[PDB]
């Protein structure tokens, strides 16, 4: 709460108040005459270490700013490009002879940290059309938990596998 | 002067608006559908929608007394992200009526209309908030146009909690449920978030709190807290559109204020913002941001049909969406077709609600053309959405300088449901965000002239320019004298002169609602005074023969055209034969044609001697039994001009508001017959052939088909006079264009009522008096007594058209009648500004006082009335009119003496007097010594009343509360069922109603008897009541009460509720339990 200085008033020494936009070091300093706009307050703005700028958008905007560095700047060549939209919905499947017949894991440009991916490839090897046995030989991850997605695949010109049939149907004794 | 553009069609285009957006907008947005699996899809097309010509019109629609409509249609896109099966075709979606010529939606039956609502258009605001001691508090809150409320607060201590649809948990996991980024708060808050660094009691752990605390850690208890649990939870408060909005606006606003860039076309919600709240509240906590406004447009906001018929259609369809989701994915889907899995019926219904039954319609009251102005556009906050009507306590009720120019204060039902009827700025308009407009006309620091721009916004708010009220001495070309003018900053009105303002009237009345303008010179009448009186004309009765007012403020003519009762060219013409029944640039064959082709147009058939066909209306039963037949106004071959009213309906001659007539009025406390309130008028009124209602009202009747053994109407059964049965017709039916009078007979119900248990006399008497009749019965229709009305139509029909019939029922009998009927005593007639009047007696055209010119006058008043009513000007008009009448003077000039800025009015009066009397020849109608008086030689035998008393021309306007429909009295009849007490719902057998406040004033003298009776035997006792009947006609001393029984009834339920009573004598053997059951 407050009081005066032992009697007095309230003397607004008037003058020109200057709402000078935030993040914009005003230009004029002490005791100098400027006037109705002769250069006067500016975040003479200044930033640091991001990358290439395909150019922010501001058609009808002084700034509207969106300062892109766009900078996961992997310069790829040969990830070729294809479609399907009718009985699924849409795509650019990647498609290069360099084992690049992918789809679009992430979209055509979504944006997301991990599980990063493009597109999903086809690799028919280590397919089959009858069941399994993973009794394999001499491939190796070391178990490392993500012997799983999180897959390692270093070393194995050998997949010793005994495809099969399996029917986990706990049922009464003597069905047929 | 400047043109004021069409009140009415607020709604319309807004109405229109909707479809020229909405249909899709929603539905397409939830456009796609498919089998649960996802393969077999189906969509709403959300494009190239279609509907066909619904040949039903409004009159042909009222013809089957059914709903107007447009069959409603759309196709799908296709079938599947399984193999791209299309199987597209249109699928009908939802037919229903819509806006009608006279601003209605002619549904079934009738033509109701919808009332706008205000409501707290969305956003997220925040209580300043205070205490038991003084030391105060801070708290925050969030709510979109539809959805939950995000609410926040401060336990004295820069603390928080989060409460939403729970009101049960001082729970605060801010940022500990979403965006739990490493100290993201010191990245979004940064300034004093919790003294800059949390508090003791708050920890902000999130590992198992984000989507997993305050969600199951007290919330929603008992299962374990799966991290998913709260996850899919808190989508399920938010993320998930279809259970939450902002409302595009909502954002518009929400952001805009908290201004944070989120343009972002999302009608749902982000994190950061939230933060931006969170701060923001604490920002106001540290007193950096101001308190929100929670009372008027600041938070409140109109809305209206579009959204009213939009919110629920998404919902109504949301319903469907459930079902389909099953239906579409119910089993096989290979060929099952869009066409197959589409149960429109829901939607159509529910919307059928939303006109038909949403508590929102009213019946569009057309008692008076004006009314349907107003009732275009009152609005409220009653609303599903709205408030209670008693928990919306006070500010709710008051006013708010926003109201100034945005809504009129002279509008108030002064009921328990008043202070809730937005007047709608006489000029306003609105925007997509509902916010209404109220122009702020620029004045370049001394120079207005309306040459400057803007002058067209201040939408719902202001400008922080201290602001120019409506008028003030506005010099020629503007220069705006007022040395130092008062003008409004923001809710305040400081003084300052041409420097600093610039916005000002459009006109000196931006705060009215259709009838509050009637007052010709409200400038001179108290506001507390101006209200109900200004709401009188609002619901005035019509009057066979209309008449513009006299006196002039004139604003309205146009408004009459807005009403529709009066018809402007649709296009153009110069009328050929203007036959009363058929005016025509119709198939004229003539020059109503040709300007009906003036500079012709095409979807309008100028193709051939023009062709503007449409039928006038006769006397039709209004939704309030009011009536009006317009009038062929413009004589033949007399040019017209586009869209100019040429039809003279209810109450215009010519596009003006026919309200009343014009009448000499010497105020005069003579022999009483009036001494407040109390009108007296001279018989002439009747002979004047003016003051002549007419009304016409349904009567109808129908026949059942008794599962008791069906019955019809008859063409007679006994005791029929043909004297009864005559002007009857060929089923029993009643001839139309036929005079009726009192207990008249409509038409011949024939009913069942066998005599299996032949009443004791029965078999014999029948056979004993000497004849064997039969009880085939007939409660055929007997028109009520006093029904001296010629019959005037009938609509009527049976099985065959398909009786569109309330089932179980056979054939319509609706038909009815009017009557010319001149005013009488107790007629609630009065004026249009602080008025309310009724009349004793009317009187010999001669005894009534007359004039030195020699004419007799025709309305006393009292004189004291007005000075007391503090409504002065009624004089004014009197006067002004006087003129009018003496020198046929017109005025039609907006109220409020602003000319020169003082009592010019005066100046007027005496003026137009002056010359008038100067040129009146006799020059007696005015006396220098009587500047506003006249003399009053006209006592009982016509002496000289004494003091020169003033007289002149008023605008006496009568109301409905006609003793006829407001009469009432009856002698017993059907009691109830339950109490079995007779019952007064204001019917012919209407309970003399009753008031125990009087049974709390009828004992002050006691003497039971009347009471004793006064309950009993006319309430409980059967055999009492009857006992009575007899006693008198039985020359017996009506005895002694029965005992009441309803009592016993009350006792019964109580005994069952768990009561017991020994009620009993006691002089009996050890008392006992007298059987009072």
């Amino acid at each position: 709460t407050t009081t005066a200085a032992r009697g007095g008033l309230i003397w607004i020494l008037s003058g020109e108040v200057y709402n000078l936009p935030p993040g914009a070091e005003l230009v004029v300093k002490n005791g100098d005459r400027v006037e109705t706009n002769g250069v006067l307050a500016e975040t003479k703005l200044t930033t640091i270490h991001g990358g290439v700028v395909r150019l922010p958008e501001a058609t009808p905007g002084k700034s509207t700013r969106e300062i892109e560095i766009i900078t996961a700047s992997v310069v790829l060549d040969q990830a070729t490009v294809t479609v399907q939209s009718s009985q699924g919905r849409n795509n650019y499947l990647i498609t290069t002879g360099n084992n690049q017949v992918f789809n679009l894991r992430a979209t055509p440009g979504t944006k997301v940290q991990n599980g990063q991916v493009v597109a999903e490839l086809i690799d028919d090897r280590y397919r089959t059309t009858t069941g399994g046995f993973l009794k394999f030989a001499g491939v190796e991850v070391q178990k490392k938990g993500k012997a799983k997605l999180g897959y390692e695949v270093v070393q194995g010109g050998t997949l010793l596998w005994i495809p099969e049939e399996t029917h986990e149907v706990n049922k009464d004794i003597s069905l047929l | 002067a400047f043109l004021l553009p069409d009140l009415i069609e607020i709604q319309r285009s807004s109405f229109r608006w909707f479809l020229e957006e909405g249909l899709i907008e929603e539905l397409n947005s939830f456009s796609p559908i498919t089998d649960y699996t996802g393969k077999l899809e189906l969509h709403f097309l959300g494009h190239n929608y279609k509907l066909k010509e619904p040949k039903y019109s409004v009159e042909e629609a009222k013809r089957r007394d059914s709903t107007y409509a447009v069959q409603m249609y759309v196709p799908t896109r296709l079938l599947n992200k399984e193999t791209g099966d299309i199987k597209e075709q249109e699928v009908f979606i939802g037919d229903l009526p819509l806006m009608t010529d006279r601003g209605t939606f002619i549904i079934n039956g009738a033509e109701r209309v919808i009332v706008n609502q205000i409501v707290r258009s969305p956003g997220v605001y925040y209580k300043s908030e205070i205490d038991k001691n003084g030391r105060r508090t801070y708290s925050a809150s969030l709510i979109p146009n539809r959805g939950a409320w995000l609410k926040f607060e401060t336990d004295r201590n820069d603390l928080v909690w989060v409460r939403i649809d729970k009101t049960r948990k001082l729970s605060a996991q801010v940022l500990l449920k979403a965006l739990g980024l490493s100290d993201n708060e010191i990245f979004d808050a940064l300034r004093h978030p919790e003294y800059f660094q949390k508090t003791i009691e708050k920890e902000g752990q999130f590992s198992e709190e984000e989507a997993l605390m305050e969600l199951y850690r007290k919330l929603r208890p008992g299962e374990p807290p799966t991290v998913l649990g709260g996850q899919q939870l808190l989508d399920s408060r938010f993320f998930d559109p279809k259970r939450y909005d902002l409302g595009r606006v909502g954002r518009y606003k929400l952001n805009k204020k908290l201004r944070l860039s989120v343009p972002d076309t999302v009608r749902v919600l982000t994190s950061g913002d939230i933060l931006a709240a969170v701060d923001y509240l604490i920002n106001l906590e540290y007193d950096i941001g101001s308190i929100d406004d929670i009372d008027h447009l600041g938070n409140r906001r109109v809305r209206s049909v579009g959204e009213l018929l939009q919110n629920q259609v998404r919902v109504g369809l949301n319903r469907l969406e459930r079902i389909i989701r099953e239906r579409m994915t119910v089993s096989d889907a290979e060929v099952l077709t869009p066409a197959s899995l589409v149960n429109p019926k829901p939607l159509v219904a529910a919307i059928k609600e939303f006109f038909g039954s949403s508590q929102l319609s009213q019946f569009m009251d057309q008692t008076n053309p004006l009314a349907e102005l107003t009732h275009k556009r009152r609005l409220s906050a009653l609303g599903p959405g709205g408030l209670t009507r008693e928990r919306a306590g006070f500010a709710v009720r008051d006013i708010h300088p926003s109201h100034y120019g945005r809504i009129c204060p002279i509008e108030t039902p002064e009921g328990p449901n008043a202070g809730l009827i937005g007047s709608l700025a006489t000029h306003a308009r609105v925007n997509q965000y509902g916010f209404l407009e109220t122009p702020f006309r620029p004045v370049e620091n001394g120079r207005v002239r309306f040459d400057q721009p803007a002058a067209y916004m201040t939408a719902d708010e202001e400008d922080d320019l201290r602001v120019a009220p409506g008028d003030i001495p506005v010099d020629e070309n503007g220069y705006i004298i007022g040395p130092q003018v008062p003008v409004r900053y923001r809710q305040e009105f400081s003084t300052t002169t041409p420097e600093q303002v610039d916005y000002v009237a459009v006109s000196p009345v931006q705060i009215v609602s259709v009838a509050t303008s009637m007052i010709p010179f409200l400038e001179h009448d108290d506001a507390n005074r101006a209200l109900m009186g200004s709401n009188m004309q609002r619901q005035a009765v019509p009057l066979l023969k209309p008449e513009r007012p006299l006196v002039g403020t004139g604003l309205e003519a146009q408004g009459a055209r807005d009403s529709g009762m009066v018809i402007v060219s649709r296009t153009d013409g110069d009328v050929v034969y203007v036959d009363a029944t058929e005016i025509r640039v119709r198939v004229s064959g003539q020059l109503p044609t040709a300007s009906g082709k003036s500079t012709d147009n095409g979807q309008l058939t100028s193709q051939k001697g023009q062709e503007i066909r449409y039928t006038v209306s006769k006397y039709q039963r209004s939704n309030q039994d009011t009536c009006l037949n317009q009038k062929p106004l413009v004589r033949i071959g007399e040019r017209v001009v586009a869209g100019q009213v040429l039809a003279d309906g209810s109450s215009t001659e010519g596009g003006e508001l026919a309200l009343g007539q014009n009448i000499v009025v010497a105020y005069m406390p003579w022999e009483g017959y009036n001494y407040e309130d109390a009108i007296l008028i001279s018989e002439r009124l009747v002979q004047d052939d003016i003051y002549t209602s007419i009304h016409i009202e349904k009567y109808e009747i129908e026949a059942r088909q008794t599962k008791l053994g069906p019955e019809e109407i008859t063409r007679e059964i006994p005791n029929v006079g043909e004297d009864a049965l005559r002007q009857l017709d060929e089923q029993g039916i009643i001839r139309i264009g036929a005079w009726v009078e009192a207990g008249d007979i409509l038409v011949g119900k024939v009913t069942p009522k066998g005599e299996s248990d032949q009443p004791p006399e029965e078999k014999l008497l029948r056979a004993i008096f000497g004849e064997k009749a039969r009880d085939v019965r007939d409660n055929s229709l007997r028109v009520p007594n006093g029904e001296k009305g010629r019959v005037v139509d009938v609509r009527l029909f049976t099985r065959e058209q398909g009786d569109e019939l309330p089932p179980g029922a056979n054939m319509v009998v609706r038909v009815y009648v009017a009557q010319k009927r001149k005013i009488q005593v107790g007629d609630k007639m009065a004026g249009r500004h602080g008025n309310k009047g009724i009349i004793s007696r009317i009187l010999p055209i001669e005894d009534m006082p007359y004039l030195p010119d020699g004419s007799p006058v025709d309305i006393v008043l009292n004189p004291l009335g007005v000075p007391s009513r503090m409504n002065v000007g009624q004089v004014f008009e009197c006067l002004l009119g006087w003129a009018g009448h003496t020198l046929g003077v017109r005025f039609k000039i907006t109220p409020f003496d602003e000319m020169y800025g003082e009592e010019s009015s005066r100046r007027i009066v005496h003026g137009k007097l002056q010359e008038a009397r100067d040129e009146t020849g006799k020059d007696w109608v005015y006396n220098p010594d009587d500047p506003g008086k006249i003399m009053v030689y006209d006592g009982r035998t016509g002496e000289a009343f004494d003091r020169p008393v003033t007289i002149g021309v008023a605008y006496m306007l009568k109301l409905v509360h006609l003793v006829d429909d407001k009469i009432h009295a009856r002698s017993t009849g059907p009691y109830s069922l339950v109490t079995q007490q007779p019952l007064g719902g204001k019917a012919q057998q209407g309970g003399q109603r009753f008031g125990e406040m009087e049974v709390w004033a009828l004992e002050a003298f006691g003497a039971a008897y009347t009471l004793q009776e006064l309950l009993t035997v006319k309430s409980d006792d059967m055999q009492g009541r009857n006992e009575a009947l007899n006693a008198i006609v039985k020359g017996k001393a009506i005895p002694r009460p029965g005992t009441p029984e309803s009592f016993k009834v009350l006792m019964r339920e109580l005994q069952s509720l768990g009561l017991d009573i020994a009620v009993h004598k006691v002089e009996t053997q050890a008392d006992g339990s007298s059987l009072d059951v």
